[PDB]
């Protein structure tokens, strides 16, 4: 996806302030709570019975860490998301069969977490730039279906 | 189907938003137009630039509709019937666009409710906006 | 909101389908599994090969649910409540998958109703299946 | 998109029997009747007040002809849909701003028309092959959004 330099500026400046041990788990937990069908792919994680159970589940935090690592990865390679996400696409599409609509959903949940954490700093143009990013990631992760 | 917990959560978030609801509606519209530029074609006669009086006034109308929905949560099809007709028949609003505005409304709340926007409340608000959207696309025609 | 015309169209198509509804349900399921292979993961314990007794029996159950819906068209939330619970809470069926099965049900009807599947009836059937889908995703949880 | 030779066989054998003066208008008319928000982009076509008005509208038939021409085009170039659809993507995305969900919808309506016209001949595997095709077209037409 092509971000303008202003869009790139908005995205990278914010991301440098993200707590990379926490934000991934927050986005994953919210994905499981808000869109509870997604709990289908995470039965082994244990107690997912309440929001509190999900958000405090250590497996959710640990796995979210890996997910954010992959977003961090795409951010370093915006002009080659397809290459960056090839093996994850193989995994999410060929092996797991996750519907790619859920990739868009996780991206939007991430956006919500970023807004919650950054407040007024997550301005309408900053969001716009992030929307281009998470759409780019979702599309690359979905490449094995295309 | 909105639960008793959902209804209390949405009521709580409405309360905290308070008299900012109009301003927040305006912000959600700006977020939508910048993030999802396809939506702009529904407002060809608006000036969509930042600080536009038309976007401000519309934000208030949207916020007011959502609060009418909250206040009549158990009778939303009826409360929003005139708006459902408008959005499907006259405006021909593509159903996908309700998800885009709903997402932008959530983002705006998240940006302004550090304490209120918990995972549970985020869930409830999502369900509320999805219910509103379901009503407003119920008409096509 | 299903119109009087929609209700008559869906009734007409049901009538023409007649005693083939079970077989057609089975066909729609096969079309789905082949066209949209992600859907297969919901039936890990079924054998999904052509002529499978499990797909046949399931086709009948689905067709039967749809006919219960037609027969109680003005009270669908109530008629399908047990199924809504099942599909959201236990099965965790992703909402996108309802559009996929709905499309495959339409395709099956189109393949078997040369006279009945007019543009108007196609419309009405789409609305009917969208209404059923809305009920069956109303529960998440 | 990669069709197998069996999938290619299923697709091309059927398409050679399609009435290319009619099927495009049938798919477009049904798109306008079933998904009536799409009438938003076709106000100049005149009377769209009833199904009969739409299906007998001469502008609908004439324009559908061009649409099917483009599907015919993609069918000749399955392994390069992106190149084939570049200028249409520019048009549908940059100039018209059609939400790309409607590309998927038109593809599915086409599938319904094919099933209606071919009956039992439009078998479950034949459909599957066509689904890969119309998804490939929708994705290429949507490239300007990616
Ligand atoms: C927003 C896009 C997504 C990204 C960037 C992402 C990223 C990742 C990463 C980095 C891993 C670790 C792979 C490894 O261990 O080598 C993973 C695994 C996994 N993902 Fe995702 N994911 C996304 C969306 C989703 C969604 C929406 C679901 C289900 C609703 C899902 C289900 C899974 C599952 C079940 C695993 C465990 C795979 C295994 O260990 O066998 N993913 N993902
Ligand atoms: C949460 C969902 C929505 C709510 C509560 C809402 C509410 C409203 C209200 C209250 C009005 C003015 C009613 C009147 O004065 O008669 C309106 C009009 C309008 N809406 Fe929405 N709406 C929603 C979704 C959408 C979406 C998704 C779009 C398109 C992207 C849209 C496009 C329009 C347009 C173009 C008008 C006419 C504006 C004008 O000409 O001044 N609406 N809406
Ligand atoms: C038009 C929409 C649908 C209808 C009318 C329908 C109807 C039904 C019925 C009647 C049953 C059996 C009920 C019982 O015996 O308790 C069932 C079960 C089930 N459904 Fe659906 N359903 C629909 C959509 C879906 C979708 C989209 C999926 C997933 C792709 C799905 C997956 C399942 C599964 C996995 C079962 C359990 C099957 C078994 O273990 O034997 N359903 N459905
Ligand atoms: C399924 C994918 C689609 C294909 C293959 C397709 C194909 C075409 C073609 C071949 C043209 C003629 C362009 C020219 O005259 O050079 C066209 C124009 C047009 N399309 Fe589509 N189309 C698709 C989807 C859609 C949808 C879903 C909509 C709206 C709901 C739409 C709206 C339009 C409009 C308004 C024009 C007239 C453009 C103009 O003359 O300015 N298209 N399309
Ligand atoms: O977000 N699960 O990889
Ligand atoms: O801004 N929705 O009317
Ligand atoms: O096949 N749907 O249960
Ligand atoms: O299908 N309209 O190009």
């Amino acid at each position: 996806v092509h971000l303008t330099p202003e869009e790139k500026s908005a995205v990278t400046a914010l991301w440098g302030k993200v707590n990379v041990d926490e934000v991934g788990g927050e986005a994953l937990g919210r994905l499981l709570v808000v869109y509870p069908w997604t709990q289908r792919f995470f039965e082994s994680f244990g107690d997912l019975s309440t929001p509190d159970a999900v958000m405090g589940n250590p497996k959710v935090k640990a796995h979210g860490k890996k997910v954010l690592g992959a977003f961090s990865d795409g951010l370093a390679h915006l002009d080659n998301l397809k290459g960056t996400f090839a093996t994850l696409s193989e995994l999410h599409c060929d092996k797991l069969h996750v519907d790619p609509e859920n990739f868009r959903l996780l991206g939007n949940v991430l956006v919500c977490v970023l807004a919650h954490h950054f407040g007024k700093e997550f301005t309408p143009p900053v969001q716009a730039a992030y929307q281009k990013v998470v759409a780019g990631v979702a599309n690359a992760l979905a490449h094995k279906y295309h | 189907v909105l639960s008793p917990a959902d209804k209390t959560n949405v009521k709580a978030a409405w309360g905290k938003v308070g008299a900012h609801a109009g301003e927040y509606g305006a912000e959600a519209l700006e977020r939508m137009f910048l993030s999802f530029p396809t939506t702009k074609t529904y407002f060809p006669h608006f000036d969509l630039s930042h600080g536009s009086a038309q976007v401000k006034g519309h934000g208030k109308k949207v916020a007011d509709a959502l609060t009418n929905a909250v206040a009549h949560v158990d009778d939303m099809p009826n409360a929003l019937s005139a708006l459902s007709d408008l959005h499907a028949h006259k405006l021909r609003v593509d159903p996908v666009n309700f998800k885009l505005l709903s997402h932008c409304l959530l983002v705006t709340l998240a940006a302004h409710l550090p304490a209120e926007f918990t995972p549970a409340v985020h869930a409830s608000l999502d369900k509320f906006l999805a219910s509103v959207s379901t009503v407003l696309t119920s008409k096509y025609r």
